[PDB]
Order: structure tokens, then C-alpha cells, then sequence
């Protein structure tokens, strides 16, 4: 049969068969229960909805997502997204299809074992397989070498690898992301007079993030420029009217990625932890990943961001290398493609962890030779 | 019968007005139709300007 | 598109059907009853008492 | 057995059988006592004419209403017309029959905690409910959302609702209605010649407003025409005669909802407390509750109340969102048909509140869970 | 009463029927104007493959 190649993602769950080129079924990972009271009788209210239906209702909702930072914090609330992924959004039965999910790297044991354990009690799957969403992405590329940059919604991870061979201690993960962004810009929105609080509105948030912002290709002469001229002040429609101008806080918000002291944070930015993620490479590797810098993720698809990167790491890396950033259009679900790639691949069909051993060794399985 | 007179006119007047509100309905499913043709044409000819930097380059 | 159009129509529908069948049920069968008379023209009789 | 759907009122009471379309009996809420000596004997004259039996023999009466604003003033009297709903009106003994008596909102609590206690002691009916006046309107437009208008002739409330969830903070609920605007109707008058002051005079200056009075369209315009042409002057025969000519009286009347000014009141208009409302609830509903603006109760059917209110509205609404203000022909009892719908739905059978409930808690029932 | 009120009846229920006659007319416009979106959508994105290609070669 064919396998299931969910991930989990964090603000985005993206979900399909194996084989295919782009997930069946993208749907926001919220659930959200009615906070107010409601009078109408015999209307056929639900006690919470999931996915896709809670951005339509949003208006009287209390929208959580169940995924922090990579972690999940909320079980019941997992299990439900699960639950709403498999029967109502691919309508399979998970009984008849093996899974493979994804995983941050550096995440809680417990978080993966928990895992496990859901798929394997709950849902019941013949076999499920939980693997690094960096690998994926290098899948997606087509190389075997690089060094993948995977700027989620919930957690930047920046995994190297040479030759197929993994370097654990090279692994530098850092928790900015969309989410922060999306707070960030939901603070700075205000010096203006528009003020968002309600949950329901970081969504509005997200998507004039989404369709305004960009990354500056140097920071002080735009920050110069947006203080002279008018050029930049683009405006958008809310869901009611009352339209509004964003004048620099376009390429403010999403400049936090490369100077996190901006939210507070004391790291470096993404441009200098690539570096630093490289630096820790042997000393004969460090070409052919200063030449294989792949981007993914979300939150890379920022217009203008694989041109500040390469200029800040010629900045960083010695004159004589060669900088080439990997962008394909295909970033969102570039770790989602190289899920189906690896699960259509014969010789990966028998790494599966299967029932049986996972009924003679307990949900500790995973940790073990099948990881 | 003036009765009946206003009762029949009044019979046309509620379904004519159900047929206007299902055609304003479809209307409106038009519009966001519209808007999201237009959508798609920004985003087309965004990704094409960008792929034709990079093919000069 | 479609789909979400079907689901707000039918949705529309059982709202309308739940009114119509209010409508149905007690619209004119208890309805207007003329319980009058035709004035009694042609009634000649009357009365020498007035007691009452 | 069938349900009773009483609905109290103030000006009007409207009773009928539930799933009906239209009321059974609607008489005015007015009980008189003579105030004259009386010298026939043997007339049968009884000691108080209620209902519509006072608007014949208004002559020598004093008619009062008990119901001032909603609230209910006069507990004697309200049973009394209770009394007469039931037994002669309808003819239907109340001890095998539920009823569903309506009220406004934010009424004060002891009224509707007597109201079911009378309800339960002396008429001893099997269940009643008590539903809130504009919940029900709602009802008998088929929909499901939006927020509605009910100008009834004691007190204007405005509640909105989204998906049959009702936004408790924002019911805006404004003191003036009907009455007053018949007294203004009365006190401006006067500046003409006519007079009237008698209890039973408001009763003609009540049908002066309903017949002639009618909204303008724009009030500068209106009130500039009327003093150069005589094109509005329209005449109205009293109960005895002697016609008279109301000229400009026409369209100040009811011109007092729009700028409550004129009666003293501070308040703004149903124009703008309606926008007011609005703007209190989310900010992802709010283009659902300008296109689906619901009108209701009597004092709504002014002619050109429909086209003034909805260029109000869009005045001060975003000019992108859509103003449609639904007013139908059934406008005056939009209420009690709402009512019975309500009360011949199957899922509501279960929502009344048993008297076994009511011996073992008292009065204060109807706070609780039986709302 | 009964013959103003049927007159008024028939007021309203012209009313509605020119409502529904220009929303069935916005309706079509709309519906043409849809067509021609589907149209635009597909020839970008026949150029957006082509251009695809031509980058990776
Ligand atoms: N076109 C875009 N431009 C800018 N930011 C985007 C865009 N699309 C998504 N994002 C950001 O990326 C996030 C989605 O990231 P995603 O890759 O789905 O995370 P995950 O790894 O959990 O799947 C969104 O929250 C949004 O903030
Ligand atoms: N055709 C009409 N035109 C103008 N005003 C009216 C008309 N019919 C009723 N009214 C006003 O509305 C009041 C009746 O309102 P109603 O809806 O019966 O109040 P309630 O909510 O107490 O039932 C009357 O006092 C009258 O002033
Ligand atoms: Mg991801
Ligand atoms: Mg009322």
C-alpha cells in the first residue's frame, strides 16, 4: 500500500500521500473553542473547531495552537488535529498506511516517544517512522552534500551534512522564527496607532506579514530612505474596511532574523550561525558547504532574503570561496516533498518501526537502532 | 376578493424576492472569484520578474 | 469554491426549511373565521320589554 | 399538547398558539377604571374595562398602561390583563398549556423572578420560559447572524448576534420608543392650536402619528420645503369632526429616534447606537453584522425608516463594507412569530422550566441554567 | 384599505423584480469576467514552467 507522509510542521500541517509532488490537504494546526455564549438553539454548535474551519469562525473563537516550539505542549489538542488530518482531510483510515512524521532536531525524548505512542495506540497504524526535518529538505534538493537552513514557523534549525554522513555536533538550532515575527510586528504595528491584541487578529497580523514584508538588502540606507521619501508606504484593506499604510515597519519586522537583540534575544543572527554551523565542520568540508547553503522553510520566502544572506556570509567567509545560496520557488513544502521522496525509496522500506517491535520494547523503540 | 388579490400578489412578492437573494449570492461568490484571479496574476508576474533577474545574472 | 458555496446554501435552506415548515403548520388552518351575519334586514320582530 | 406564546409587550399584547403565523389576538394593554359617578341602575357596570374593551368605552375611563418601559410597574393590573389574555381572548384554561413569555433585556431581575412566580402560583400553568425580545426577531428572519433593531413601543434594544453566539457586552439598550414619541407628537401640537391632555386624547394623537406621520429622508431639505410649498399638509378627522392639518408636525415626530435631542434625552440616535454596537463586537464579524442589519418591533415601520437608517449607517461605516438593512413586511410581529417558531422546534422541548423544578428552587429558577 | 394596500403590494413586488433583473445582469458580467481570470491563471502558469525550465538549464 501506500504510505502517509504527514508533518506536523508548526502552524501549518501539511499532509499527503507518498509519490506525489505537493501535500493534499494544507490547513493552519488551531483549534479553538467558543468563549462566548450563544443563544440560537438547534444550530449545530461544535465544542471546538480544528484546521481550516476555526480561520472562518475566527471571529468568535479563542484560537490555540497546540505546537510551541517544535515541543507540543497540549496532547489532546495533537491528537485532535491528528484525528481531523486522517478522517476528514485525506478520509483514510490510518489502519491501512504507515506514517512518517517530522521532527525538530534537539526536541524532548519525551515529546517523540509520546509521539509514537499516540500513532501506534490510538490511531492504531501498521508502522510509523519520525525523521530530522532538515534531511527532508536536503532530500527535496536533489544533493547529498550542504548545509540546510530550515526557518520554520516554530524553530530555526541549521543542520550540515557532508556526503550523507550527519554531523551531530554541528547542529545549531535557534527558537526565532515566524511566530516571534509575527509578534514582533503585531508590537511595532502600534507606533502608528493600530493596535491588535485579540488572538484572533494575529492572524490579520500574519497575513499583512505575509503579503507587505521584505528583507532589506542593507538596513541602514533603508532605514534612511523610508525617512525621506514616501516610496515605501504600502497600504492594506483589514476585513472591514479602515484601510492602512505600513510605512518601515515592511522590512522592520523581518530584519529580528538577522539581529535577534531586536525581541530581546541575545544570539546571533541567522546569517552568522550558518557561519558559526560551518566554522564547527572539519576543515576539509567547509567548501563544498560554503558552496550547497540551502534554504527552506516557511519563513524563508521573504522577497530579497537569498541576496542579504550571500552578502552577509561573503561578508563573514574567507575572499576566496564561492557563496551560492540554493532557493528554489518550491520552499514551503520542500521538507514535505522530501518526506514523499524518502518514503517512495525501496531501499528505505525496511527501516519502518513495525507493530511488533514496538509491542516488545515499549515506546522506547524509536530511540534505538530504528531512529 | 381584494383579499385574495393582495394575498396572490403578495405569493409573487416572496418568491421573487427568494430569487433575487439567491442570484446576489451568486454574486458575491463572483466577486471573491474575481479577487482571487487577480491574486493569482500578481504572484504570476512577481515570481516571473524575479526568475528573470536571476537568468540575466 | 464549490464546496464551501454548497455548504452555505445548504445551511441557508435548513434555516428557510426549519421557517417554512413553522409556516406550514399553523397558517390559516385556525385562520380568519367571518363568525358575522347578514344584518337580518328582512327581521320585522320586536320587543315590548325593557326591563332588560 | 400545544404551547402558549404570550408576549407581554407594552402597548400591545399578542398571544396566539404556538406554530401558527399570526397572532390570535391583539389588543391594546390598558386598564381603566371609570372615573365618573354613575347614575343608571342595574347598567352592569363593572369596576375596571381592560384590553380592548377600553378603547371603546375611553370616553369615561382613565386608561393606564402597566407596563412603563419594559419594566412592569403595576403588578395588580399586569395580572389582570393576564387574566383576560387567557381566559377570554383565547379561551384556553392555563393549567394544561406551557407558556413563553418574552422580555428585554436588561430588565431588573425582580420583574422577571414575580413574573414567574405569578405565572406558577396563580395560573398554575405546567412550564414556562422566558426568551429575550430580539433572539426571537431574529428567529423570524430565517438567519442566523446579525444584529438587530427591535424599536418596540416601551424600550429600543439593539443586539447583536454572530452565529448564534450573542455578545453579552454589547447590547445597547436606549429608553426612548413609541410613547415618547407620542408624547412629543402631543406637546408639539400644540403649536398649532390643538390640544390634548386627557388620558384618552393620547389615543388619537397615538393614531395621528400612525397615520400620517413618516421618516425623512433628509431633514434640512424636509424642513426647508415645508415652510415655502403646502404639499405636505396633510388633514386627519377627529373622533367628532372639526379636521385638522398637520403641516411640518409630519416628519418632526418621528424624527426625534435620529437626534434624541429634542426630547431632552442625551443620547445619540438608533443610527448611531447601532454603529456603536457594532464597533464593540470583534473585529472579524463586523462585516457579517453590517450586511445582515435586522429591523423589528412596531415603531420600525414609519415609512422611509429602511432608507434613512441605511444612509445613516453607510455615513459612518468604511466605505468598502456593504450596508443592507433587512426590514419585512411582517416587521410589527416579527417577535411573536419568531416566538412560535421557537416554541415548535423539538430541540427546544427540553428548555422549559418544570414546576417540580421551580417548588424545589424557588423564583430564582429563571436565572439559572433555565435561562 | 384592502385596494391601497394591494397597490402597495405591487409596488414592492416591482421593486424586487428590477432588483433581481440587474443582479442577474452583474451576475452573467461577473461570470464572463470569471472565465476570462480562469484563462489568464492558466497561461501564467504554462509561462511559469517554461520559465522554470529554462533556469535550470
Ligand atoms: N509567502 C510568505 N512570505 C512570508 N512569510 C511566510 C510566507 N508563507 C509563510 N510564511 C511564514 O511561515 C510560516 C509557515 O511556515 P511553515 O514552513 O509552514 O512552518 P512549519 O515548518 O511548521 O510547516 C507562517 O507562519 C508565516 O509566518
Ligand atoms: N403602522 C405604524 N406606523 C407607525 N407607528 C406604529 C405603527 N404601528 C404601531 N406603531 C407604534 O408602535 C407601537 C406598537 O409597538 P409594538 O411592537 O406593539 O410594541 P411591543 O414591543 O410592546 O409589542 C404603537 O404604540 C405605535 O406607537
Ligand atoms: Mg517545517
Ligand atoms: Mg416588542
Amino acid at each position: 500500500t501506500t504510505a502517509l507522509v504527514c508533518d506536523n510542521g508548526s502552524g501549518l500541517v501539511k499532509a499527503g500521500f507518498a509519490g506525489d509532488d505537493a501535500p493534499r490537504a494544507v490547513f493552519p494546526s488551531i483549534v479553538g473553542r467558543p468563549r462566548h455564549q450563544g443563544v440560537m438553539v438547534g444550530m449545530g454548535q461544535k465544542d471546538s473547531y480544528v484546521g481550516d474551519e476555526a480561520q472562518s469562525k475566527r471571529g468568535i473563537l479563542t484560537l490555540k495552537y497546540p505546537i510551541e516550539h517544535g515541543i507540543i505542549t497540549n496532547w489532546d489538542d495533537m491528537e485532535k488535529i491528528w484525528h481531523h488530518t486522517f478522517y476528514n482531510e485525506l478520509r483514510v483510515a490510518p489502519e491501512e498506511h504507515p506514517t512518517l512524521l517530522t521532527e525538530a532536531p534537539l526536541n524532548p525524548k519525551a515529546n517523540r516517544e509520546k509521539m509514537t505512542q499516540i500513532m501506534f495506540e490510538t490511531f492504531n497504524v501498521p508502522a510509523m517512522y519520525v525523521a530530522i526535518q532538515a534531511v527532508l529538505s536536503l532530500y527535496a534538493s536533489g544533493r547529498t552534500t550542504g548545509i540546510v537552513l530550515d526557518s520554520g514557523d516554530g524553530v530555526t534549525h541549521n543542520v550540515p551534512i557532508y556526503e550523507g554522513y550527519a554531523l551531530p555536533h554541528a547542529i545549531m538550532r535557534l527558537d526565532l522564527a515566524g511566530r516571534d515575527l509575527t509578534d514582533y510586528l503585531m508590537k511595532i504595528l502600534t507606533e502608528r496607532g493600530y493596535s491588535f491584541v485579540t488572538t484572533a487578529e494575529r492572524e490579520i497580523v500574519r497575513d499583512i506579514k505575509e503579503k507587505l514584508c521584505y528583507v532589506a538588502l542593507d538596513f541602514e540606507n533603508e532605514m534612511a530612505t523610508a525617512a525621506s521619501s514616501s516610496s515605501l508606504e504600502k497600504s492594506y484593506e483589514l476585513p472591514d474596511g479602515q484601510v492602512i499604510t505600513i510605512g518601515n515597519e515592511r522590512f522592520r519586522c523581518p530584519e529580528t532574523l538577522f539581529q535577534p537583540s531586536f525581541i530581546g534575544m541575545e544570539s546571533a543572527g541567522i546569517h552568522e550561525t550558518t557561519y558559526n554551523s560551518i566554522m564547527k565542520c572539519d576543515i576539509d568540508i567547509r567548501k563544498d558547504l560554503y558552496a550547497n547553503n540551502v534554504l527552506s522553510g516557511g519563513t524563508t520566502m521573504y522577497p530579497g532574503i537569498a541576496d542579504r544572506m550571500q552578502k552577509e556570509i561573503t561578508a563573514l567567509a574567507p575572499s576566496t570561496m564561492k557563496i551560492k545560496i540554493i532557493a528554489p520557488p518550491e520552499r514551503k513544502y520542500s521538507v514535505w516533498i522530501g518526506g514523499s521522496i524518502l518514503a517512495s525509496l525501496s531501499t528505505f522500506q525496511q527501516m519502518w518501526i513495525s507493530k511488533q517491535e514496538y509491542d516488545e520494547a515499549g515506546p522506547s523503540i524509536v530511540h534505538r537502532k530504528c531512529f | 376578493e381584494a383579499e385574495k388579490a393582495a394575498d396572490e400578489s403578495e405569493r409573487g412578492m416572496k418568491v421573487i424576492e427568494s430569487r433575487a437573494q439567491k442570484d446576489e449570492e451568486k454574486m458575491e461568490i463572483q466577486e471573491i472569484q474575481l479577487k482571487e484571479a487577480k491574486h493569482i496574476a500578481e504572484d504570476a508576474d512577481r515570481k516571473y520578474e524575479e526568475v528573470a533577474r536571476k537568468l540575466v545574472i | 469554491l464549490g464546496t464551501r458555496a454548497k455548504e452555505s446554501l445548504d445551511l441557508r435552506a435548513h434555516l428557510k426549511q426549519v421557517k417554512k415548515e413553522d409556516i406550514e403548520k399553523e397558517n390559516r388552518e385556525v385562520g380568519d373565521w367571518r363568525k358575522n351575519i347578514d344584518a337580518l334586514s328582512g327581521m320585522e320582530g320586536r320587543k315590548k320589554k325593557f326591563e332588560g
